[PDB]
């Protein structure tokens, strides 16, 4: 079994001068994501919102408007720095949902113990014709 | 949040795309949530009632505005020297010179001069007074209210008809041909004979006295004894004057053909005879199919029997009855194709065979009517092909259409598309090459080096009609021939007088420029058909996207993978073909307008030696006839043509605003909107208010549609302004 | 190569010396065409007893400013 | 421009933006032209004439055609 | 926030970390003087309801139509003034 | 007179157009000296114009209302009235030459398709092979008809890709 | 002979009646 | 395009022209000041009035410009 890591709120943030591409009004009333990673030295990386930031030694904490920004930062950390990280979904009511490394290992590597949903056992051309599903509220591929 | 109640998927969208797609998917009832086929067809039937009520209200409004603010009384007495008045103008933006410049046809204040031809039509059908027009408007108001009540009534479950009633094809065709087509035509014959024929001869016939006036002095007895020739005794003479009893007659069903010498229009007795024959034939046609009386046809079995042996058509028409009957999109495509072709026929016939009294003297009315019906026909034909593509996407079943002609034509669709491509490529190559060669030899000072291919085939068919101008002496152009001798006491004298006269539009004399522009029209039709047919046949799938039928009729793309998949849906093919339709109808109406501008000035030469090269088209037509248009307002003042100058620049603006959505695509705009959302979300004194719906860029399909709509609106407004200004300001 | 071509056309196929005598009335021209398909009509009556395309590039004014006043120097 | 179009088309030339109605004068540009025209003998003591005739002064005519004349802004 | 150093996230204080701030809004009871506040709340008393503030727009549209009825002509306006002869046209028309 | 058209040998407007062109060129002449290079160029242009008009009158072209030659694009209507050179003979000529070019390109495609690298042979053209096939394409109609009768010109539909309908 | 005031007013009232019919049909179609 | 349109109209209307020892006769005659504030003025007094030279250029030395005027539209 695998347990998700807790979001340690009192985690230091990278050195940054302040951008205009950061959080907006969506964070207060819908959602804002957050990414946490461990860096082995003080070095400069690129923000998903524009500009350069310096992440510090040890834990680094960065909140972002969208999950795609968090994954862009994570993939640039993994490629240009060989640094893994954790992404969390933080609701404004207080509940925090763990996100990307959901079962510990990365999704491109098998784990034996995942849900194989949305996997049809037919070919592309074996879907139903749209006339046979007429007036149903579903596309032919989700039958 | 719950505005698109027909689509809960759209209602959950927290952006402006929710309302944008809620407006545009309102009439796609088949895609609505919880929609059965019974409720579908009942909604269709009630919306049909609403549309009929709308049409009847629109024509009642035309009648009321002509009766209330028009000059119908003054136009009846002097049809050739009175400008018809559409409606009065009440615009508080007018300055004093605008108020003077728009006071024209003897009215008290500013009015619009009608170009719709309602004056000529109403004068021809026997309407003489404003009281009659008001009575017609009131009657149409009442009947539109009745149709609205019927639309409400049939939505009530006690009066909702069954789905099988909607699909009862044999009965619906029987009643439409016999009653909707035949009985209506017979009643129009009754109106023409009872009212229009005496009102054409100065004898007033109304509801107060039509039961005491005799349409023919030998009443009904020649009809019932079979002596029907007594209804064609003395026709109206060549010296007859419309609306007067001078040299009139008693015959109600003449057959002379040609045109009335004074009105330059068809004989009304010819129309009554035509409508009576049409009524008889359509009632007979409506007695064809089987209903409940044990006689008639089962059209399914007729389709079953239409299978030639040796497998020439595969299974023939196996199961096409159910294919047409089950698919509303197949029926709509057939109906739109036929209605668009009929609209083209109406345009091609009313200019050359003017039906209404004192038509073809009003040059603006003829041109406006022709161009209107041509554009309507082109739009409706594009809709027919689009709905055929929808039927392939939605209602096409390969199992029940296995081996029949639909499956056959889908099997070798590559041959059809490739041969349409070859024909369009040939036409474009050759017509453009001839035009550019003519331009170059004109520029170099050598007009004698032009390639001027004589349209010998169309001239030969003109000679087969009796046009003795090319010296063929073929069929009707030789009096000794059997067709010429067969009807020489029938339609031949009037038709020959019309065909041999250069004062009308009955088959105009044609030359090499007509040949070149006809090949231009052929190229336009071929390429538009290529785009539409390719979109229909590739709607279910292609090599780039085999599973296109699962994605629906309209969708943006398939992403930048596989080299790029921009504009891959059948909706996008319709979208591309609308431009080609607009270009083709532009060529058609440019040809018509320039030819008739040469005719009406008496200078057929300007078109004859200026249409063979494109600089003549640009200079002697576009540049020359726009001089009075662009001087509608100027620093020296303004006149009545100012409204068409403003509409000219308006259409140019809308056309380029269309180009805005056409060229730029969704991505620059989304970033810009995000930046402006950042600006507003943290601008002081404006953070008090916030958007209920998140501002987003228009979707790819939506903005394609918006750019196409602006393109078409600017196209139509610009050409309507130019045509009406260049004809009304000159004649 | 482009500059050499412009100077060669000013030397050989131009009315530069004639234009120098009467710059007010003679239209500058530095390109002539071969009479092949009726295109010799493009050779304008620019003046100076010369026929050619009227140029709008201003090489004649530049050469006069530099003080050429000779065909051999171009 | 659209307001000017609408007022001309409505027969209201007094309501459009023009020199004869609602004026919109380039006062900064006109004053800059005046400063350039008055520059010689004042802020350009060694200049015998202005840099260009576009600022102001007499019309320069060569061979019966205007070489350069003052440009007025409205 | 708990931003005593570089910690800009806190689940126990999630209000400040998200970015919800007043920017310039400040709480203060003192602003408008006496009697005039009562004067203005009496001026806008029953009108505060949505139906009556709709009825104000209704009487505004009634004024819009009253301009057209009697008000456009009171400021002259060319659309209701008289006319001065007419023009014939290109050919013999009217 | 095949369609209400008059021959340009006897049509007055053809002579009027020729006279107008020659008069315009003479107006251009009346500005230079007699032996200048522009004078020789204008004299050559005049000679070309008169030769062209006389040739058009000689060849038997049809002129319409004014003096512009018109071409007939109907076999039979042009054959029995002697205007097959208007459209029919150039139709045969284009069909022959276009078939020559297309057959040469086709045979190059089928010759390089059965090589080691057909991809390289279409950007790097084997010039001797292209020259040989261009020469062989002059007998394109007989070769094409022979390959059509043999059945080797067209491909069976079962070996050609289509979309899944 | 142009139509009178009473004819225009009666026509406008009948148009109001058919507008009531129209909104009834529209409400029935929405349901 | 707008910049060069303004340039050509402004100097054909207020700069370029002929002198007659009593005034300056401009190419278009001072029409910029009363027509360049209106889009219909740009379309008519500049874009239609000055276009008559390129469309009636067939049969002359400017026939190449006339041909290119249509080819560029194409
Ligand atoms: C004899 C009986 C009869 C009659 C008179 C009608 C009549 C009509 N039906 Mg109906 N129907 C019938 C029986 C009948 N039906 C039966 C038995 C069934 C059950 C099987 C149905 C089922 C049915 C359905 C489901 C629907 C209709 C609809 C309609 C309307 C068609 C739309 C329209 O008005 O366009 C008018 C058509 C014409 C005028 C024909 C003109 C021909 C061409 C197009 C024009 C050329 C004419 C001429 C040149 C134009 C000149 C005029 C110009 C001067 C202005 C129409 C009034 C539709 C509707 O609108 O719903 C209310 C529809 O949805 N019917
Ligand atoms: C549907 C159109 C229509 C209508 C409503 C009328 C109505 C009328 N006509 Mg008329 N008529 C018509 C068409 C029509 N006609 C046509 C097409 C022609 C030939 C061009 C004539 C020629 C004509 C003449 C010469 C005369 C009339 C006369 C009359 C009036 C006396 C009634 C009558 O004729 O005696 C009664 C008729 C019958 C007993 C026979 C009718 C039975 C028929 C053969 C079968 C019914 C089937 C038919 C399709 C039903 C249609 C229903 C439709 C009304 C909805 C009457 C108001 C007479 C008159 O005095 O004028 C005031 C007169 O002299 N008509
Ligand atoms: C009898 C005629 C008829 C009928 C009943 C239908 C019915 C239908 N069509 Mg169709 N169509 C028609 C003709 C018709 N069409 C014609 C003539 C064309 C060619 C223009 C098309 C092209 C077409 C396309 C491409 C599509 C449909 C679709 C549909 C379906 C949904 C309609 C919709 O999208 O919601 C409502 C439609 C609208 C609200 C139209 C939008 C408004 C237009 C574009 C703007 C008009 C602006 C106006 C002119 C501005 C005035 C100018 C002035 C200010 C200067 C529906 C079943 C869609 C579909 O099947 O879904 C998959 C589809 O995508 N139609
Ligand atoms: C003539 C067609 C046309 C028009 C009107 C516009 C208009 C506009 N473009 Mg655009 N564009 C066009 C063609 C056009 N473009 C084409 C063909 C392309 C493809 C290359 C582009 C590509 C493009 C880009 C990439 C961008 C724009 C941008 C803009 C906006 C700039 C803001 C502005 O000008 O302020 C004012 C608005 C106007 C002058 C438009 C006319 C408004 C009139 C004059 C006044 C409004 C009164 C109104 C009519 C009254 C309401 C009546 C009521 C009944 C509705 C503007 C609305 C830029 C933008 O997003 O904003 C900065 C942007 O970046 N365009
Ligand atoms: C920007 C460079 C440029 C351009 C655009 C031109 C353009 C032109 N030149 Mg020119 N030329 C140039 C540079 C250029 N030249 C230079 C640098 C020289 C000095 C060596 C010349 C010397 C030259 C001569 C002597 C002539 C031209 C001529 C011409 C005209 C006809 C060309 C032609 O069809 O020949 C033929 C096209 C071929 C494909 C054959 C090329 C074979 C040559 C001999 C091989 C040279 C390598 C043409 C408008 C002719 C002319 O003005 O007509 C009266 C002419 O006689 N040029
Ligand atoms: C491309 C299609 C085409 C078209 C539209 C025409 C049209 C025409 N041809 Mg023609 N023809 C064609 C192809 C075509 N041809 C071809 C390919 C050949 C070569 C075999 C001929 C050989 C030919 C001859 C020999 C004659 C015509 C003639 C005619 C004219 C009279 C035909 C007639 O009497 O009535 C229609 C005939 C039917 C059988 C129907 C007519 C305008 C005749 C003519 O010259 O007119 C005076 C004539 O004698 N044609
Ligand atoms: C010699 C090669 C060749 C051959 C034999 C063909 C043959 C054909 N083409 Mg095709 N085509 C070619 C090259 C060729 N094409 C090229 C290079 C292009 C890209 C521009 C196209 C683009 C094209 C399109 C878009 C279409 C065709 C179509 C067709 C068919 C209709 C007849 C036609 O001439 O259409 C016209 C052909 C053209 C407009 C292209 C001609 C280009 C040149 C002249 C050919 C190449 C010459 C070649 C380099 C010579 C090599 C010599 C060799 C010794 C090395 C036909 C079977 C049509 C079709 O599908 O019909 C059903 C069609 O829609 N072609
Ligand atoms: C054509 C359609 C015309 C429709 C007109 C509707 C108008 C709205 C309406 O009736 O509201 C009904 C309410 C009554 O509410 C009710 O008024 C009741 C009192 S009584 O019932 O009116 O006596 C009260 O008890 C209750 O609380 C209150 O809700 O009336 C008002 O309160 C309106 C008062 C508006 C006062 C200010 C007007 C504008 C000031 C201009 C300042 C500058 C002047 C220069
Ligand atoms: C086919 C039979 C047609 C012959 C009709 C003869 C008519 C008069 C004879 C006549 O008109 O003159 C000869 C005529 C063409 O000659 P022309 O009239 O053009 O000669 C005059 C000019 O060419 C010289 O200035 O030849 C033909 O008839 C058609 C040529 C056969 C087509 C060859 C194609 C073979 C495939
Ligand atoms: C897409 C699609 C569709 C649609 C299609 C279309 C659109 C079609 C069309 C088309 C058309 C639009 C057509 C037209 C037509 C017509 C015709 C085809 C005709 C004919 C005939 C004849 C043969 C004639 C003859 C004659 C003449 C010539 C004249 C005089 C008289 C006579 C008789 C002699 C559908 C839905 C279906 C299906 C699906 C897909
Ligand atoms: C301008 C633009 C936008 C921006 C979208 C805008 C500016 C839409 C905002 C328009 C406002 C709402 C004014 C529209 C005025 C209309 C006349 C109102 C019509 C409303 C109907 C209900 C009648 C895109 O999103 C886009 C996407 C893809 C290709 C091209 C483009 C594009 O050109």
């Amino acid at each position: 079994a695998f347990t998700p890591p807790t979001l340690q709120s009192d985690t230091p943030s990278p050195i940054f001068g302040g951008s205009t591409g950061g959080l907006l009004s969506q964070a207060q009333v819908e959602e804002f994501h957050v990414i946490t990673w461990e860096s082995k030295k003080e070095q400069i990386f690129e923000m998903p919102t524009g500009g350069a930031a310096i992440m510090r030694q040890g834990p680094n904490l960065l909140k972002l408007a969208r999950k795609e920004q968090c994954l862009a930062l994570l993939t640039q950390l993994r490629t240009k720095f060989k640094i893994d990280g954790y992404i969390y979904r933080v609701f404004p009511n207080g509940e925090v949902q763990y996100l990307h490394p959901k079962d510990g290992v990365y999704p491109e590597k098998v784990n034996a113990g995942r849900s194989g949903d949305n996997t049809n056992m037919r070919r592309i051309g074996q879907n139903k014709e749209p006339v046979q599903i007429k007036f149903s509220g579903k596309i032919p591929a989700e039958f | 949040k719950l505005f698109p109640k027909f689509s809960q998927a759209l209602a959950q969208d927290p952006t402006t795309r929710r309302i944008w797609f809620g407006i545009a998917t309102a009439h796609d009832f088949e895609s609505h949530d919880g929609m059965t086929e019974e409720r579908l067809y009942q909604k269709i039937f009630a919306s049909h009632f609403g549309q009929l009520a709308i049409i009847f209200l629109w024509t009642s409004g035309n009648l009321f505005h002509v009766a209330w603010q028009g000059n119908f009384e003054q136009w009846v007495q002097d049809p050739l020297h009175i400008r018809p008045i559409a409606h009065a103008i009440w615009d508080p933006h007018f300055g004093q010179p605008a108020v003077e410049a728009f006071t024209r046809g003897g009215a008290s204040g500013p009015v619009n001069i009608s170009t719709s031809g309602v004056y000529q039509w109403w004068y021809t059908i026997g309407l003489r007074t404003n009281q009659e027009l008001y009575t017609g408007s009131i009657f149409l108001l009442v009947l539109a209210a009745l149709f609205l009540f019927a639309g409400w009534l049939h939505l009530q479950p006690a009066f909702q008809p069954a789905l099988s009633w909607f699909k009862n094809a044999e009965s619906r065709l029987n009643h439409h041909l016999a009653g909707l087509f035949g009985v209506s035509s017979l009643a129009w014959t009754g109106h023409l004979v009872h009212v229009a024929i005496p009102e054409s001869r100065g004898q007033h016939v109304g509801w107060d006295n039509f039961l005491t006036v005799l349409p023919h002095p030998a009443g009904l007895t020649p009809f019932f004894t079979g002596n029907w020739a007594a209804y064609a005794e003395n026709p109206d003479s060549a010296s007859h004057v419309f609306n007067t009893a001078q040299g009139s007659g008693t015959a109600i069903l003449t057959f002379l053909g040609g045109f009335h010498p004074q009105t330059q229009s068809l004989w009304l007795t010819d129309m009554a005879h035509h409508h009576l024959a049409i009524a008889v034939i359509f009632i007979l046609a409506g007695h064809m199919y089987r209903t409940i009386f044990g006689i008639g046809h089962s059209m399914r079995e007729i389709l079953e029997a239409q299978t030639p042996p040796s497998g020439s058509l595969g299974a023939g028409h196996k199961g096409l009855y159910d294919t047409v009957n089950n698919s509303l999109h197949f029926q709509l495509g057939l109906a739109l194709a036929s209605v668009g072709t009929i609209s083209s026929l109406v345009a091609q016939h009313m200019y050359s065979l003017p039906p209404y009294a004192f038509l073809a003297q009003d040059f603006t009315t003829q041109a406006a009517l022709y161009t209107h019906h041509q554009y309507i026909a082109g739009f409706i034909m594009c809709g027919a092909f689009a709905h055929g593509a929808i039927f392939f996407v939605r209602d096409y079943d390969p199992a029940q259409n296995r081996g029949n002609v639909l499956a056959r034509i889908l099997d070798h669709k590559e041959a059809l598309i490739s041969h349409l491509s070859w024909a369009s490529l040939f036409l474009g190559f050759h017509t453009l090459g001839l035009y550019v060669h003519n331009d170059v030899v004109q520029a170099f000072g050598t007009p004698e080096k032009q390639i001027l291919i004589e349209p010998v085939f169309a001239q030969w068919i003109q000679a087969a009609h009796g046009k003795t101008a090319y010296g063929f002496d073929f069929l009707l152009s030789s009096a000794t021939s059997a067709p010429s001798l067969a009807g020489q006491a029938l339609w031949l004298p009037g038709w020959l007088q019309g065909i041999n006269s250069d004062a009308n539009s009955l088959f105009l004399t044609i030359g090499p420029g007509d040949f070149l522009v006809h090949h231009a029209i052929a190229l336009g039709l071929h390429t538009t058909t290529l785009i539409l047919v390719k979109g229909a046949l590739d709607a279910r799938g292609s090599k780039l996207m085999p599973d296109k039928k699962d994605f629906g009729y309209s969708f943006p793309c398939d992403g930048p993978g596989r080299g790029g998949t921009c504009d891959i849906s059948a909706w996008d093919a319709f979208y591309l073909a609308v431009f080609w339709m607009l270009n083709t109808i532009g060529w058609v109406t440019f040809y018509w307008h320039w030819k008739h501008l040469g005719i009406w000035q008496g200078n057929v030469n300007q078109f004859n030696e200026s249409s063979t090269y494109l600089m003549g088209w640009l200079r002697d037509y576009l540049w020359l006839n726009s001089s009075q248009l662009i001087n509608g307002y100027n620093p020296f003042g303004m006149n009545s043509l100012s409204v068409w100058a403003w509409m000219f620049l308006f259409g140019h603006l809308i056309y380029a605003t269309g180009f805005m959505f056409l060229i730029s695509w969704r991505g620059y705009w989304q970033e810009l909107i995000e930046t402006l959302a950042w600006a507003h979300e943290r601008t002081p004194l404006a953070n008090l208010v916030r958007w209920r719906d998140k501002p987003v860029a228009l979707s790819i399909v939506q903005a394609r549609l918006v750019g196409l709509t602006h393109f078409s609106v600017g196209y139509v407004l610009t050409y309507a302004a130019f045509l009406i200004a260049s004809t009304s300001g000159k004649f | 190569i482009w500059l050499s071509g412009m100077y060669f056309h000013g030397a050989r196929f131009s009315n530069y010396e004639a234009w120098l005598t009467d710059p007010t009335h003679i239209k500058p021209s530095a390109q002539v065409v071969w009479p092949i398909v009726g295109q010799e009509i493009l050779n304008a009556d620019v003046g100076g007893g010369f026929q050619g395309l009227q140029i709008t590039s201003g090489f004649f004014q530049l050469w006069r400013a530099a003080g050429i006043t000779s065909e051999l120097q171009l | 421009y659209i307001h000017n179009d609408t007022m001309s088309a409505l027969g209201r030339p007094q309501d459009m933006f023009s020199d004869t109605a609602i004026q919109l004068q380039p006062v900064f540009a006109q004053w800059v032209q005046n400063t350039h025209f008055l520059a010689p003998g004042f802020t350009a003591p060694n200049a015998l004439a202005s840099t260009s005739p576009s600022w102001g002064g007499d019309v320069v005519a060569v061979g019966g055609k205007v070489a350069m004349m003052p440009i007025s802004l409205g | 926030k708990y931003g005593e150093e570089s910690r800009y996230f806190d689940l126990k204080d999630l209000e400040n970390t998200v970015g919800s701030w007043d920017m310039y809004g400040q709480e203060d009871k003192s602003r408008y003087n006496g009697l005039q506040s009562e004067f203005f709340e009496r001026a806008a008393n029953g009108l505060s309801r949505r139906e009556y503030i709709l009825g104000l727009v209704a009487i505004g549209g009634a004024g819009i139509l009253a301009w057209g009825g009697k008000g456009a002509a009171d400021v002259r306006l060319p659309t209701v003034g008289p006319q001065q002869p007419a023009q014939v046209g290109p050919r013999g028309r009217l | 007179d095949v369609a209400g058209l008059t021959p340009c040998s006897e049509s007055k407007a053809f002579a009027k157009r020729k006279k107008n062109e020659v008069k315009a060129l003479n107006k251009r002449l009346k500005n230079y000296e007699a032996d200048s290079a522009p004078a020789l160029a204008l004299k050559a242009t005049i000679a070309r114009t008169e030769a062209r008009f006389d040739k058009y009158a000689k060849q038997g072209l049809l002129c319409g209302t004014d003096g512009l030659p018109h071409l007939i694009a109907d076999p039979g209507l042009a054959l029995r009235y002697g205007h097959a050179g208007d459209v029919f003979i150039p139709t045969i000529g284009f069909i022959y030459f276009a078939g020559w070019l297309g057959y040469a390109g086709s045979k190059y495609l089928q010759a390089v398709a059965a090589t080691a690298k057909p991809i390289e042979k279409e950007i790097i053209i084997d010039v001797p092979l292209a020259w040989k096939l261009l020469w062989e394409g002059f007998g394109w109609p007989l070769r094409a008809f022979a390959e059509y009768k043999n059945g080797s010109l067209m491909e069976d539909d079962a070996k050609i890709t289509v979309s899944p309908r | 002979m142009p139509i009178a005031d009473y004819q225009v007013f009666t026509a406008l009232f009948l148009a109001l009646a058919t507008g009531i019919f129209a909104v009834r049909l529209g409400v029935a179609l929405y349901k | 395009s707008i910049v060069i349109f303004h340039f050509s109209w402004k100097m054909q209307s207020d700069v370029w022209g002929t002198v007659s020892a009593n005034g300056v006769s401009h190419i278009t005659g001072g029409n910029f000041a009363q027509s360049a504030n209106t889009i219909n003025g740009w379309l008519r007094d500049f874009l239609w009035a000055q276009s008559s030279q390129v469309i009636q250029s067939y049969g002359s030395a400017l026939s190449a410009y006339g041909l290119i005027f249509l080819g560029a539209h194409f």
